[PDB]
């Protein structure tokens, strides 16, 4: 599951300490 | 000629729309900033148009003209909002330049030589309007951009307006596309000429225009190579390093190959900005103040079975993770670059 | 001058040793190939010398002169081995050049444009000696290098010799350093002039010289930058791309900064080649045939708590893993390079 | 344990199908 580990994403957007 | 046909398709946001009741051209070409790259129109469609459904499904930008998404918010101006938006704090960015480059304040510890070109000040809404009125009559050069997630503290009338949003339509979009939760609604109130430089977000976005006009220039995830984002540990993570007003072709040669999709959104328009799509957003020159509310949704989860070849956005996800893992493993984000270089030089390049 | 003092310390394998009973110089300078880089002597020590213990502990090369490791094997020659080594198959590499570059046959599927400069043929030991005798009197140019893991099929006298090895000393080294199991003993029988080009191994090595003389040129793990190994998915993974006889400074600029540690080992010498250390091994020109048996041990496990800053070999481990993970995630090893380049260009370089 | 995953090593040496 290295492939799955590399494909995972965050939820980062342009909004401070969110 | 394919070259002449190419220059025909590179028509930008195209012929400016006519407002109802013969109220003249909505905007004109002289209000648009000039850049070095060609652009193609983003489709401007009815929500009931099957093509629009197809574009959202395929994660391609589309402007929907008749969603009624923020219909009750179309009456919003500075006076109405100051009266109703509450006594909460609002993040107001201030700059001397027209460009408002976002910076992660949590990442500034890794990069001490980084000096922000804009400042964040927390203030009340009447203070923002006062500071706005102050600059306007003084003839100042200072620019402001209010950027605040809408929260608990909004008054009863804003809550009522919020309830009147087209939740039916958007809940169905969220449902059909398999997206996660709505994470926030960002209120954006900018001055004429304000620019948010090219960047991508890691969430799906329905970008609902309320007041004034914004020119939105988008680039597909496969143009990562042309856009040169900052290192992941940099405060400007996800933003292009290229100065669009003066592009450094020595440092950024493939910016010469960049091709955008553009549109101008006005009141009532909704632009779908697909997750991982680069977007450059500018409030038209001499167009007055602009108001936008976005709807940010977490993307659909990683599919059970992986298909090949990989999509552009998956390779972006991958590169981001490699940068993060290296930062953690090396114990120092500053070491990521030297290791990456050592890895490729005379080996892969 | 530090420059003059530097040229003094760059003394290579140094003054050639005198063999007992005034039997003349063991070897001379004209038997050594000429290269473009400076070298420092590897310490040549008694096993009971505390410095030697300190060097092995710190994973630095040392030549031990009196281990008696393969004492019973010192009587080995072609005749004795042909008589006693059994009816098993032996891997014999054949080349037209002096360089015997190892290639992983399992990885050749990824790299179809790769054509090996040497060939592996499985034969009996008497066939190797016959093929060796054949070339010698015919005055041929073909070079052979027998390279075979010693197995079950060896005869009773080789087994008896094996039992007489200094297992006490080496078992204690294995124990003290926290290494894993002995994985193999590689028998190496080469022709005069044969060269094994610079590479590193992912195991600890006690390199026991039996017949003839080998010049061993070693480079520390922190010289990864100067040595340019092939991509991990290449058949020549772990080997330097630099041709030591004609170095391409355009492609490999930091090879101009490379500094080796060298020694000449003869019968009875044991060279500790630490895991991840680059080594270039050459059988001396006009020195006759050479015989070596190595002892390959799995390295000690990753420590419970990680310490910073990282050691050079840990960063090598890291880079290898990044290359492997990318190969797997992209579903295609050929895609690793393009992704890595995209990741650094105008971002980290 | 990403750090531990990146620091792990194989046992590759110059010997065919080993
Ligand atoms: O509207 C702007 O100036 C910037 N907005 C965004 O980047 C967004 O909604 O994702
Ligand atoms: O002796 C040689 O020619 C090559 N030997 C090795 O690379 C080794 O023992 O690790
Ligand atoms: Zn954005
Ligand atoms: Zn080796």
């Amino acid at each position: 599951e290295v492939v799955k580990l590399l494909l995972e994403h965050g939820a980062d957007v342009d909004a401070q300490d969110k | 000629m394919a070259a002449t046909a190419a220059e025909a398709v590179a028509s930008g946001s195209g012929e400016p729309r006519e407002e109802a009741g013969a109220l003249g051209p909505a905007w004109d070409e002289s209000q648009l900033r000039s850049y070095s790259f060609p652009t193609r129109p983003i489709p401007r469609l009815s929500q009931s148009d099957p093509r629009a459904e197809e574009l959202i499904e395929n994660e391609e930008p589309v402007v929907l003209t008749d969603t009624n998404l923020v219909y009750p918010a179309l009456k919003w101006d500075l006076e109405y909002l100051q009266e109703n938006i509450g006594n909460g704090d609002f993040s107001v960015y201030s700059a001397s330049t027209h460009k408002f480059l976002y910076y992660d304040e949590k990442k500034m510890a890794n990069f001490q030589n980084f000096k922000p070109r804009s400042n964040r000040e927390e203030m009340k809404f009447h203070e923002f309007v006062e500071k706005l009125q102050d600059i306007q009559q003084r003839g100042g050069e200072e620019r402001l951009y209010l950027q605040q997630t809408l929260n608990d503290t909004v008054g009863r009338k804003i809550v009522m307006d919020f309830l009147g949003f087209n939740w039916n339509w958007i809940n169905k979009q969220q449902g059909k596309r398999g997206w996660g939760q709505l994470t926030s609604n960002l209120l954006l109130i900018g001055m004429e000429g304000n620019v948010t430089p090219a960047h991508y977000d890691e969430q799906q976005n329905f970008f609902a225009q309320i007041k004034g006009y914004k020119r939105c220039i988008l680039f597909p995830p496969d143009q990562f190579e042309c856009l040169y984002p900052y290192p992941v540990h940099h405060p400007c993570d996800r933003h292009s390093q290229v100065d669009f007003d003066n592009p450094d072709y020595e440092r950024f040669p493939n910016f010469q190959n960049v091709v955008g999709y553009e549109t101008v959104v006005g009141p009532g328009d909704v632009l779908y900005i697909p997750m991982y799509w680069w977007h450059h957003i500018e409030s038209l020159l001499n167009g007055g103040i602009t108001i936008t509310v976005n709807f940010w949704y977490k993307g659909a989860p990683t599919p059970k079975r992986i298909e090949y070849p990989l999509k552009a956005h998956q390779k972006v996800a991958i590169m981001r993770n490699i940068e993060k893992m290296l930062g953690e493993a090396l114990g120092n984000p500053q070491e990521v670059g030297p290791l990456l270089n050592t890895m490729i030089k005379g080996r892969y390049n």
